[PDB]
């Protein structure tokens, strides 16, 4: 479901030791989110789950390819 | 089906009356779609009541086209057992009115029917009657529930 | 309908009534005297009713009460005189308020039974006797922030005023009621669009200096899923000013007898008002973090409170309809939920063992009006369809009949696209509402709270409005009775759509069960979906958007928004709450052990609140709802 | 002012007419009949004007004449048709015009005599029968200088 | 037949239409009396005039057309064609003010509206300079759009006859007829049209009540929107 804590979201993540984790961030002001969900992923060594983002038209694409090389392998575009 | 939310209140009182001092470790079992070969594991959209790191939580699938569990249902069952957890509450999924595999592996069985039932007496042929622990029943918003509840009562007595 | 039914037999019956009387009248004349129908003439006086009978007889007085200049009644002790003539440029002379020229007794008795002179049962067309004079009270709105800043602005604004109404938006931290912490996630969006506060403390520091004792002065706060705690909060601070003021005055720490002696008094005059609603936001966004019934019954408890702590002034219950609106939905529809969730509010308060005139006159609506022709008459259905539920089905007092509603421009019309004409057409929802005896007129921008810092616009916004009301002349008339059609037409119409809506929300199991089928989303979904296709198709046209675009194109150089808030602010809250944290961490475990108990055993949770706010912490009494499962669970 | 008086005049005349019709249609069910009052109203029918008579004779046909959706009338050597219901986004159906609901024949009268549907006579609410339909006839008016300029801008303006 | 510069000049909504109705029927005596029959020229005389801020405008068309309509049928019995009566409205620029004008954009629809309610013959939105002295520009769109605005999507439009439900229309409509038979007779009695022609009635009784409207604009007893009051504190440069 949706407005799920962000600690919740990837301490359930390991507790079913998912491979993917899918997020649809169109409300903006994604990047202190995703930042704290990629610093709280690598504190406990779960790199091999896979992130992917859809936010619509906010992201730049300088900023979301930024994000990108931080490591999130995609955000899919709506256009 | 009938799971999570009798789970839900019984979780919340747990937590309420002993100050958390039990560690809970849940499983569910949800069935798979048989044509395009996925599934939708979508129990633990309900209740948050999982948020303590001494209680977890784990969904699993049947996999199966003919039971409604995996090869290693009971092997899983005791894998949970070995953590020196408090408690090991499991889900059952869904099949039609035959199934009974989770009891020879499991020593306490809540079992809960749904009110949609009408069905003023075909609970007698019904299959599980006397296989369970304690009868539940939910969605009271609608009437007959005084009725039903009489007949369910009279029913557990003849068996 | 059944009122419907008596007012077209009692109708026949006085066409009889006068029918004979005129008969005889005529027949004296001829000389000839059969009796038998003065005997007829008597039965059917007798067949009528009684009430309406002393109505009808009114009919002569009531002609020759508006006759003159001046309206003279002598109530009570005191004795209330009005003008009610008005000169032209031209030495015309129009009066206020026009009465009928019939002279058939049968168009009488139904009109004065569907539409009376305004003032009257049953408050067809208009709830006060008439129009209040100029001088609008419009609220200035204006928060964001943390409260030193906002308190700044406050004193900005309101500087060398007397009738001071202040409104409040709080951030959205505020409406989800999490408590702030070091996470950046939490830490990023807060502050911004909004006023963020955590304790007592802040709240009252928001208020800081500000006479909440002041009987001409009101603040009206917008928030809905916290709206008891901080209620609290608010009554707290409504007592904390001014026991602190006769601590300047006398030095010494008041008795407890004069303590409650002055929160008593100071409750009876404190006034206030919380927008707060809780089915409009479950039917909207499912962003509840609490159980619709939870709530609802916690807002009962609190309304219990307050009619036995007998505030007769200050009400905190707002049935709005204007996300419905702005989702986009049909206006019948509208008007019908927003109706049936009023009554469901009215039905929950009988069930709490309160009678009903005490709650009665204290609630409000908030609905909108688009382009569509039915709302130049809704406000019309508005009044009628309650009306008549206080009458007969409850028999409230006459001043609890009575209602009274807000309305406020609906900004999904005016689309961003060629925001000039939006503007325009603006004066077209503007007229309407006036005409309708507006009893409260909002001119707002797209935005509710001006999303982004405003310009000139507010004056353009404020300018039309006085254009109709100071100036306008056709304005000067209150009441389109006799002589355009569409008005009585479309309002049988509507009020049939509306009651057969009725019967179908009833069918559909329970507005409870409806609420939890979804009915309502479903149904809104569907509707909209409608709409935006005939947009995109224009099989409705729409004007300035799928037609007579400018050649040059439409660049829309403009920017988006400047709301920021420094870093250093936030860092001081947040030592300000770890400080209010620290002072009593051994207290707040026997509030919240209190609260459990409290909740578990069917009390009355407010009172509970009302000593923990003192000493509990905003976010930990959320965890503690939380904790006795009042969290809003997905049950899509 | 003598039109006004006129108005006057019939529509208490008009009351009088009814209030007769209806007077002996009461007297019909009591058994006594008295017939000095049907001589009573032959004589207002005969102090009754003519051509009003005929338009209030007229009336039911009006009624009719909006019943539906659509009128047509038969004119010279053909016949028209127009539609006159619209539907709203809420399905409201609305008229395009709308008719007294006036029973009482004085009322009935003042209002024919005084305000009828546009294109009728006196043609006090509007000279032509129905709205006219859009494109309105937009003209451009421009002229400045010498003759050629005109023309030239003009020859720019109706291409 | 026009009298749109006599509202111009700032004349009062009743002895605006008391002077039209006096010219067109002056008019048709002096066409009458030179022995053509009526059923000739009655269908091809046209009025203009426009409609002001004052209440009596918005039902001011409707006296035009019955005015006319009776005096038509018993003094002369011409043809139904002949007696009907068309005229044309156009917004009137006096109440536009040219300080603030950005508020006259806003202030013309009032006077749009009340014209269409009244079934008129044609409409017309025209800006300050009705030669456009300066040659006009963008501005012209809105002045047409919010004609194509009203006339196509605002549903209540579809409306064509307001007459059961608003008491003001029949009761201002009854006074307003009344005043303006009242002001005939005064002119009859003033020596026939071509006599106040030569006397100048008219001239002076338009100078008196422009100067009396002038007197109670400068006073702010009578308020004005935009201009007597509510003046922005940052000056007008308005270039
Ligand atoms: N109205 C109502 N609905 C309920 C109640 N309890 C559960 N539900 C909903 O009914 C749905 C049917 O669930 P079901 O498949 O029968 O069993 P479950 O999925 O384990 O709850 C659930 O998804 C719940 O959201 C109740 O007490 N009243």
């Amino acid at each position: 479901g949706h407005n799920r804590s962000v600690q919740e979201v990837v301490t359930a993540a390991l507790q079913e030791d998912v491979q993917g984790i899918a997020i649809s961030s169109y409300q903006g002001g994604h990047v202190e989110y995703f930042k704290y969900m990629i610093d709280l992923l690598r504190e406990h060594g779960g790199e091999h789950i896979q992130v992917f983002g859809g936010g619509g038209g906010v992201i730049v694409p300088d900023e979301i390819r930024e994000l990108q090389a931080y490591g999130v392998a995609r955000i899919y575009s709506p256009e | 089906a009938g799971k999570s939310s009798l789970t839900d209140e019984l979780i919340r009182r747990f937590r309420l009356d002993q100050d958390d001092a039990l560690s809970i470790a849940v499983i569910s079992i949800d069935p798979s779609r048989r044509k395009s070969g996925g599934a939708l594991l979508g129990d633990r959209i309900r209740m948050n009541a999982i948020n303590h790191p001494n209680i977890f939580m784990r969904s699993l699938a049947t996999r199966e086209a003919g039971s409604e569990i995996s090869q290693a249902l009971p092997d899983v069952i005791a894998a949970c057992k070995a953590a020196r957890f408090d408690l090991v509450i499991v889900e059952t999924s869904g099949i039609g009115q035959g199934d009974a595999a989770i009891v020879p592996h499991v020593d306490l069985s809540l079992y809960v029917m749904t009110p949609e039932f009408g069905a003023a007496s075909a609970l007698e042929k019904i299959d599980m009657l006397d296989f369970a622990d304690f009868v539940a029943i939910n969605k009271f918003d609608r009437k007959g529930a005084q009725d039903a509840w009489r007949d369910v009562a009279k029913q557990v007595q003849r068996n | 309908r059944a009122y419907h039914r008596r007012v077209v037999a009692q109708s026949k019956l006085a066409r009889e009534r006068q029918q004979l009387r005129a008969a005889h009248d005529m027949l004296q004349g001829a000389g000839h005297e059969s009796a038998a129908l003065e005997t007829l003439a008597s039965e059917r006086d007798v067949s009528l009713g009684a009430v309406e009978r002393k109505l009808l007889a009114m009919w002569p007085q009531m002609q020759q009460a508006y006759s003159g200049d001046e309206y003279v009644v002598k109530i009570r002790d005191k004795e209330i005189r009005t003008g009610l003539i008005s000169t032209t440029l031209s030495g015309t002379k129009i009066r206020k308020v026009v009465l009928p020229r019939f002279e058939d007794e049968g168009e009488i008795l139904k009109w004065l039974m569907r539409e009376n002179v305004p003032g009257s049962f049953p408050y067809t067309a208009g709830v006060f006797a008439f129009k209040r004079e100029g001088e609008d009270p419009t609220r200035m709105f204006a928060g964001e922030g943390d409260a030193f800043r906002t308190n700044r602005r406050f004193k900005l604004v309101s500087e060398g005023m007397e009738a001071k109404r202040l409104s409040t938006a709080f951030d959205s931290v505020t409406l989800y009621g999490e408590d702030p912490h070091e996470r950046p996630d939490i830490y990023g969006k807060v502050g911004n669009s909004g006023v963020s506060i955590a304790t007592l403390e802040d709240m009252k520091v928001l208020y800081d200096g500000f006479d909440l004792t002041n009987p001409s002065t009101s603040v009206s706060m917008t928030i809905n899923g916290p709206a008891p705690t901080i209620l609290a909060m608010f009554m707290n601070t409504a007592i904390d000013q001014q026991i602190d003021r006769f601590r300047a005055d006398n030095g010494r720490d008041p008795t407890a007898d004069e303590e409650a002696k002055i929160r008593a008094w100071v409750l009876q005059n404190v006034r206030g008002t919380v927008q707060a609603d809780i089915l409009k936001e479950d039917q909207g966004q499912n962003t509840c973090i609490f159980s619709t019934e939870f709530s609802l019954k916690v807002m009962g408890d609190i309304q219990e409170y307050f009619v036995h702590h007998q505030v007769r002034n200050f009400y905190s219950v707002s049935i709005s309809g204007y996300h419905i609106a702005e989702a986009g939905a049909n206006p019948i529809s509208q008007l019908a939920f927003t109706l049936a969730n009023g009554f469901t509010y009215v039905e929950a308060y009988l069930a709490r063992g309160m009678h009903i005139d005490d709650f009665a006159p204290n609630l409000s609506f908030f609905f909108s009006n688009g382009m569509d022709p039915e709302y130049s008459v809704l406000g019309r259905v508005a009044r009628r369809i309650w009306a008549v539920t206080m009458r007969d089905k409850y028999g409230a007092n006459d001043r609890s009949q009575k209602l009274k509603y807000h309305i406020q421009t609906s900004g999904r019309s005016l689309h961003a696209q060629e925001i000039d004409f939006n503007d325009i057409r603006t004066t077209l929802q503007a007229l309407i509402a006036i005409y309708d005896n507006c009893n409260s007129l909002h001119t707002n921008a797209y935005d509710e709270a001006i999303t982004t810092p405003t310009a000139e616009s507010v004056r353009r916004a404020l300018a039309i409005q006085l254009i109709i009301n100071r100036e306008w002349g056709v304005a000067k008339c209150e009441n389109p009775n006799q002589g355009s059609f569409l008005i009585e037409e479309l309002t049988d119409l509507v009020e049939e759509a509306v009651l057969q809506e009725f019967e179908r929300i009833a069918e559909r199991g329970g507005v409870l069960g409806a609420m939890e089928t979804g009915y309502q989303r479903g149904k809104i979904q569907e509707e909209s979906l409608y709409y935006e296709q005939l947009k995109h198709d224009g099989t409705l046209p729409i004007i300035g958007v799928n037609t007579f675009r400018n050649p040059n194109g439409d660049p829309t150089p403009q920017t988006l928004e400047l709301a920021r808030s420094s870093e250093d602010e936030k860092q001081s809250q947040l030592h300000r709450l770890t400080e209010f944290h620290g002072a009593h961490q051994a207290d707040a475990e026997a509030m919240l052990a209190r609260l459990r108990q409290a909740v578990i055993d069917n009390r009355n949770v407010f009172a509970v609140l009302m000593d923990a706010v003192r000493v509990c912490s905003l976010g930990q009494i959320t965890h503690a709802l939380f904790e006795v499962g009042g969290q809003y669970r997905r049950n899509m």
